[PDB]
């Protein structure tokens, strides 16, 4: 037996009433598929959905060790195994993920074979194993035929889009997804549409419309029982703050930290985001990470030493990053950290340059205020804000 | 820089 049903079994003996709870609890509206799902091995519920939900209900604690061992005891060929493969990459549980891939690769069931297919180029490509190029040519080959993997085909191009740095393909490329489409499988398509609401959250930052981003976050979290999507949800509403609301920014960020505060990728994540407000608003900086050599952090350590004016250890922090590859979004800023050091016009229209090459709308503020600030022309500002780039 | 995630 898998471990969910012994834990569900000795638990019932103790509780009879536990039967009416867990049925409310995964939407069954009667105990019948419960029953069935305790006494013969293999049964799955309608939805995956219904399992999630009672494990998270009753065994909130043990919730990874749970399903890890329900997924990989799956028939890879069953859709209770394609829900398993989206829980798992929801959540970012990695090793569930590509085990099930690997699986479903090599089956004999043609959709479960796709959705691994399909999987496997998302993970490949999140990994810089593959580039886009490579990855659109091996989408293309596989004439992907369900709705969910022409949704997650999209999905994946975003996910790539908004990591590197390379905002402006993505509002055309989400209007093309029609989740609508999908009607087998409703936690996938439940899932989905979580996935839309903060990817659209965060299209929505970058091009500076400030009350949809937060709107959109909004309706992820009402939408969302899965940390990693509330992570993100109240990453991005913090972000959107940045400029205007230092204590509720704070707040977003401080309430993404209580949520996150066993995985350390997320903690970091939160460190990090705090790390910049303190800097956008020139405070004292208790966030930095100065164990890193990574462009974020490294960004992080000139900025707060440019704002102290402790120009000396900006510089050699900066002497670092010179010596280490950027993108177009890292370099747009790292030039507004280089003009800020040395008051230099021309670093500034550089991180102009880079902000809209990459489509970044929000953090090209930064720039902008300082040319402001040393008396650029308001006709000009207003033609920089006005004009894009190819 | 700003963290982003999605």
């Amino acid at each position: 037996m898998e471990l969910i049903r012994i834990a569900m079994k000795k638990d019932l003996e103790n509780d009879n009433s536990l039967m009416n709870k867990w049925a409310t609890v995964a939407g069954l509206k009667n105990p019948n598929p419960l029953y069935d799902f305790l006494n013969h091995d293999g049964k799955t519920f309608n939805e995956f959905s219904s399992i999630v939900n009672i494990v998270k209900s009753q065994y909130p604690d043990r919730e990874y060790e749970l399903m890890k061992d329900y997924c990989l005891n799956l028939d890879v060929k069953t859709k209770a195994a394609r829900s398993a493969l989206e829980y798992a990459d929801a959540n970012m549980f990695f090793e569930i993920e590509d085990v099930l891939i690997d699986s479903m690769i090599s089956c004999s069931n043609m959709k479960s074979k796709e959705y691994g297919k399909v999987y496997k180029i998302h993970r490949e490509l999140s990994n810089s194993v593959i580039t886009e190029f490579e990855a659109v040519k091996r989408l293309g080959k596989l004439n992907i035929k369900t709705p969910e993997m022409n949704s997650f085909s999209r999905l994946l191009l975003l996910y790539h889009y908004l990591s590197t740095g390379n905002f402006s393909p993505m509002a055309q490329l989400i209007k093309q997804i029609d989740l609508s489409e999908i009607s087998e499988n409703m936690y996938i398509r439940n899932t989905y549409q979580t996935r839309v609401h903060v990817l659209m959250s965060n299209i929505k930052l970058n091009e500076n419309s400030l009350e949809e981003c937060r709107e959109y976050s909004k309706k992820a979290l009402e939408s969302t029982n899965i940390l990693r999507f509330q992570v993100f949800s109240y990453l991005t509403i913090g972000n959107s703050l940045l400029f205007s609301n230092y204590e509720l920014a704070q707040e977003n960020f401080l309430k993404g930290l209580s949520i996150s505060v066993q995985n350390e990728n997320y903690n970091m994540i939160f460190q990090q985001a705090l790390c910049f407000l303190n800097n956008v608003w020139r405070k004292e900086n208790k966030w930095i990470n100065f164990e890193s050599d990574s462009i974020m952090d490294l960004q992080e350590q000139a900025h707060c030493f440019i704002n102290f004016n402790e120009n000396s250890k900006a510089k050699e922090v900066l002497d670092k990053l010179d010596l280490l590859v950027h993108n177009d979004n890292e370099l747009a800023m790292h030039y507004y950290l280089k003009g800020r050091l040395e008051q230099n016009k021309a670093c500034f229209y550089s991180s102009i340059e880079y902000f809209k090459k990459s489509n970044d709308k929000f953090l090209i503020r930064l720039p902008l205020l300082e040319l402001q600030k040393m008396g650029e022309n308001q006709k000009l500002l207003e033609l920089l804000l006005l004009l894009e780039y190819a | 820089g700003m963290p982003r995630g999605a």
